[PDB]
RNA sequence: AUAUCA
């Protein structure tokens, strides 16, 4: 819109809701009458309505972006209704009915999310990652249970919701190299702070040693003290280091439990970073029991 | 048989979670006739109401 | 406003019930609507040359209305046909259809 | 006793009031203890 | 009446669509849009329809049509009306019933 | 100077931007409030 | 496109009002775009029927961590004519 | 607000014929069609341009 | 600079001409391995040069394992020999590289995350996965393993200018994502 | 859909 009178090229116009009109700011000349309620039109798609009583709700809220534009409603039971007709009205759906059913793939990237605790725009992106990359000739014949296994890191990716290879590793299923093949494929078309949250909750470490083993586990990274080592292992070292540090020790059999990771790997970092622990630690680290730099184990 | 993938917690979960918000005391978004206002939002206006 | 039509007013002085014949049904109608798609010429922003606005109604602030142009506040909508495989009921006869069978003989129509 | 799953992995306690203020729900685990016993027979036992 | 309703005419064969004053549409947000119940239900027709048409045209297996004839059958008259009596309603994702013409015209709170 | 949020239980003061982490340093807690316009507040006193 | 014709003036560059400024009538307590291409304007006005001082205003993050912000505001309703009792 | 049935029954007992078409109309729905002589239907294609 | 890549395998094919009898070729040659039940072919070597060749009953061969195209020529002939001094009728014939890798020291460490950021078209970089990135050059068309102590390897080639080429083209990206 | 208002 732009006002017929006066015409200046930034068009200051505004939308006088409340009085239904929309006018030129300048003039004050009217350039539109017939003005809707675009938050109570929308309740009419979607509403709070599940009964079916309301007369405003009229219609339904779909996705064009994840399942395209299939209008379809279903055969169902109503209040009279004979046990017969649903039969035979849903049987004949039946000979109507591929690709139409590889939608059921959604349920299986939902049911592993539920699976792996991931929040529902993790899902939606799996979702929408799986719908672009299944009918691709350059996956061609991939491992079909390991490229939406491989399209759930690609929607934990984005989502910022930190997932290792080896955490989907464990719900399905994943052949390693063959769901790292098609995790590269389809990307054409973590850290160590990711995992200390949980690891110290299943160690049960208190908050102070969560943040020091994770600034330790950074400044590590940052000093580039360990060079090339995965960063579960250094988030373990680290661990390792802070919480020896603090009262509530954990050893090394008891992280590497945790973190997935052996003690020999923990020790190998772990001695890495041992000789700048100074630097390490967080300036207001408090050693306690007795713990301090100096005494450090060192392993 | 993998545990993980054979349960479903979700189920039983949001199932609670929906009956206890909306209100429809039955299974699920699919209810009717499901009973509403079993479950509802309670008044505060005054500490006897 | 709603804008000048050089049209003759008038008032509604008879109301002229009856049934659509499919001859008429067909005549009226300005797109035939052959895909249960909405809009989307797959993943756009356009509406499918075959349910809503086929060559059909307007809407969203967009005047395109075949020609008839106007535009929301101006345009009454016109009728598209959907041409079907075989004959069905029209629910609410049904039975004045089973009456009429009922009355007539169901060999030469008598 | 009730708890809350956080986005970064995390689970912890969770007040009534930290229930009411980040609109979550005062829900505690349920947890049941399950056995999957297997048997076999040849063409009774 | 021989002008305006002989009885050849209750029959449906063309079925009238109305145009998107009568079902209209919105365009939330790219990834959010929301048709009518209507347009939901002409969708169902026109499938069921196009299947139909595809078995005549092909061989013809007698009860493999006339099974798909009163599903036709069905989605036209559940359109026009949904609350009817012995047949099951179409129903809606959510599991709402869909709002048949009828009943937009019905009660109090109705067109009229 | 400058208290951007503050912390809801603890109620010591944090002054974070745009993506710097919803939650408090030392207690875990995700709380956090506004702290008050440093544009004063008149009232009438009827 | 489609901003409200009430004032923006009083939001602070995060998008919300500080606690203690002063609102009224259709101004705008939460400034919020839904990007779609530049972009629409999702802000939300004070009930054009009240006014009063913002109370307190707090961010945070839900369940799965979506972003969240809850705005009070104080009046103080003072017994007028038709007022009940 | 809604100048329901009820309404347009005191607007009909009042003889009020005018004010009840002013209500109905101008005051709220009022629209313009053009239709057809032959057919009285809502089919004109009005260009009216 | 002053660093030239080493050469350190080359591949080749060579093809015979003639069928042969596996069982025939590896209970004569002097150093051969032969399992049909774990590959279809005779793992046959010889000491100079020292390479490794995989020996098909359709009479075609592939030679590994040679430090220079020179070599693998000369290896090449030398088991098209054996093969006939055996008793086949067979020709050295379509002698071709296939496949030449290099290798170098920059000597100075790399900041991978920074250079996959920047290159992010032609990189691939998941530590966790594997600890050196992936550098996929356009012009040659080469694939270089590039690793944080600053060791790098060039493969893909069929010409060794190629080996040469794509690594004056990658140094001056190395240079700018240095640690010291 | 609940609660409520005269
Ligand atoms: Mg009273
Ligand atoms: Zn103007
Ligand atoms: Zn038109
Ligand atoms: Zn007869
Ligand atoms: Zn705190
Ligand atoms: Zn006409």
């Amino acid at each position: 819109l732009t006002c017929p009178e006066c015409k200046v090229y930034p068009p200051k116009i505004v939308e006088r809701f409340s009085e239904g009109d929309v006018v030129c700011a300048l003039c004050g000349l009217v350039l539109s009458d017939k003005l809707v309620d675009t938050r109570s039109e929308w309740r009419t798609f979607s509403n709070d309505d599940h009964n079916g009583d309301d007369p405003s709700r009229v219609g339904e809220a779909s996705n064009p972006l994840l399942d395209g534009n299939n209008l379809s409603t279903r055969i169902g039971k109503g209040e009279t209704t004979d046990m017969r007709f649903t039969k035979e009205l849903n049987k004949a759906q039946g000979k109507n009915v591929k690709d139409n059913e590889v939608q059921a793939a959604f349920a299986k990237i939902t049911m592993l999310c539920d699976a792996a605790e991931l929040p529902k725009i993790v899902k939606d992106c799996a979702k929408e990652a799986y719908k672009l990359c299944h009918d691709e000739k350059t996956l061609k014949g991939k491992s079909m249970e390991s490229i939406m296994a491989a399209s759930i890191l690609i929607g934990c990716r984005r989502a910022e919701v930190a997932r290792t290879f080896k955490e989907i590793q464990s719900l399905i299923h994943v052949k390693t190299k063959e769901f790292g093949k098609t995790l590269n494929i389809m990307k054409n078309i973590a850290q160590n702070l990711t995992y200390i949250p949980r690891f110290c909750s299943h160690l049960g470490l208190p908050m102070q040693v969560t943040t020091s083993a994770e600034y330790t586990a950074k400044k590590c990274k940052e000093i580039k003290e360990i060079a090339g080592k995965s960063p579960i292992t250094i988030a373990v070292v680290s661990i390792y280091l802070n919480i020896l540090l603090f009262q509530i020790p954990i050893t090394a059999a008891k992280v590497g439990q945790t973190l997935q990771v052996t003690e020999g790997t923990i020790k190998s970092g772990y001695k890495i970073l041992y000789e700048h622990r100074d630097k390490l630690v967080d300036p207001q680290l408090i050693a306690n029991g007795v713990v301090s730099l100096d005494n450090l184990p060192g392993v | 048989f993998n545990m993980k993938l054979a349960i479903n917690a979700k189920t039983i979960t949001s199932g609670l979670k929906y009956a206890l918000a909306t209100g429809n005391w039955g299974e699920q978004k699919k209810a009717m006739s499901s009973r509403a206002g079993v479950s509802q939002v309670l008044n505060r206006y005054t500490y006897s109401s | 406003g709603q804008q000048y039509s050089s049209a003759p007013l008038r008032t509604v002085k008879e109301v002229q019930f009856g049934l659509f014949s499919p001859e008429e049904v067909r005549a009226i109608s300005v797109a035939k609507i052959r895909f249960p798609e909405t809009m989307d010429e797959t993943q756009t922003r356009a509406k499918i040359g075959g349910l809503n606005d086929p060559r059909l109604g307007s809407i969203d602030r967009n005047l395109k209305c075949q020609t008839c142009q106007e535009g929301m506040n101006e345009c009454p909508g016109h009728f598209g046909h959907i041409d079907l495989a075989k004959p069905v009921f029209h629910v609410g006869f049904i039975a004045k259809i089973k009456k009429v069978c009922e009355c007539v003989c169901m060999h030469c129509g008598k | 006793k009730p708890m809350v799953n956080e986005s970064d992995g995390v689970t912890h306690a969770l007040y009534p009031q930290e229930a009411r203020l980040r609109n979550l729900t005062y829900s505690s685990g349920l947890f049941v203890d399950v056995k999957k016993r297997t048997y076999e027979a040849i063409d009774e036992l | 009446n021989e002008v305006f309703s002989r009885p050849e005419w209750m029959i449906l064969t063309c079925l009238p669509v109305p145009p998107p004053p009568v079902r209209p549409s919105i365009s939330f947000n790219e990834s959010q849009r929301g048709e009518d119940d209507l347009t939901f239900k002409l969708a169902d027709i026109l499938k069921a329809n196009i299947s139909l048409e595809t078995l005549e045209h092909n061989g013809a297996p007698h009860h493999a049509i006339e099974e798909a004839e009163s599903l036709l059958q069905f989605h036209v008259a559940t359109y026009m009306d949904n609350d009817i009596a012995g047949q099951p309603q179409a129903l809606q994702k959510s599991g709402r019933p869909v709002k048949s013409i009828r009943a937009r015209l019905k009660g109090k709170e109705g067109r009229i | 100077a400058t208290l951007k949020y503050i912390c809801a239980e603890c109620s010591s003061k944090l002054s974070l931007s745009r993506t710097d982490a919803v939650r408090c340093k030392d207690c875990g807690h995700r709380i956090l409030l506004k702290a008050r316009t440093k544009r004063l507040v008149q009232f009438e006193a009827r | 496109l489609r901003m409200k014709h009430g004032t923006y003036d009083k939001l602070d560059d995060d998008g919300l009002i500080a606690p203690g400024v002063r609102v009224s009538g259709e101004d705008v307590i939460i400034g919020k775009t839904t990007p779609i291409s530049s972009k629409r304007d999702a802000s939300t006005p004070l009930r054009s029927t009240e006014n009063g001082i913002v109370d307190q205003v707090l961010v945070t993050t839900n369940q799965d961590g979506l972003k969240f912000v809850k705005v009070r505001v104080r009046t103080t309703k003072i017994p007028q004519i038709g007022d009940k009792f | 607000l809604r100048f329901g049935e009820m309404e347009r029954d005191c607007m009909i007992a009042h003889g009020a014929a005018s004010f009840l078409k002013e209500r109905l109309m101008e005051a709220s729905d009022a629209f313009r069609v053009h239709i057809c002589g032959i057919c009285g239907l809502m089919t004109v294609i009005a260009k009216l341009n | 600079s002053g660093i030239v890549p080493t050469l350190q395998n080359i591949v080749a094919t060579v093809t015979l001409g003639c069928r042969l009898d596996l069982k025939t070729v590896a209970l004569h040659a002097r150093n051969a391995e032969y399992n049909p039940k774990r590959f279809a072919a005779v793992i046959m070597r010889i000491r100079e040069p020292k390479t490794t060749a995989l020996i098909f009953a359709s009479g075609k061969m592939v030679v590994t394992g040679a430090k220079s195209e020179d070599d693998s020529k000369l290896a090449s002939r030398k088991y098209a020999r054996i093969i006939q001094k055996i008793g086949f009728a067979a020709k050295f014939t379509d002698f071709k590289i296939q496949n030449i890798v290099g290798s170098c020291d920059v000597k100075f460490p790399i900041r991978l995350e920074g250079l996959a950021f920047s290159h992010g078209t032609f990189s691939s970089y998941e530590p966790e996965l594997f600890p050196g990135l992936i550098y996929r050059m356009v012009k040659p068309k080469i694939v270089l393993l590039i690793f944080v102590s600053g060791k790098i390897v060039l493969t893909g080639a069929k010409q060794r200018e190629e080996i040469y080429q794509a690594f004056e083209a990658i140094y001056p990206v190395l240079s700018e994502f240095r640690k010291m």
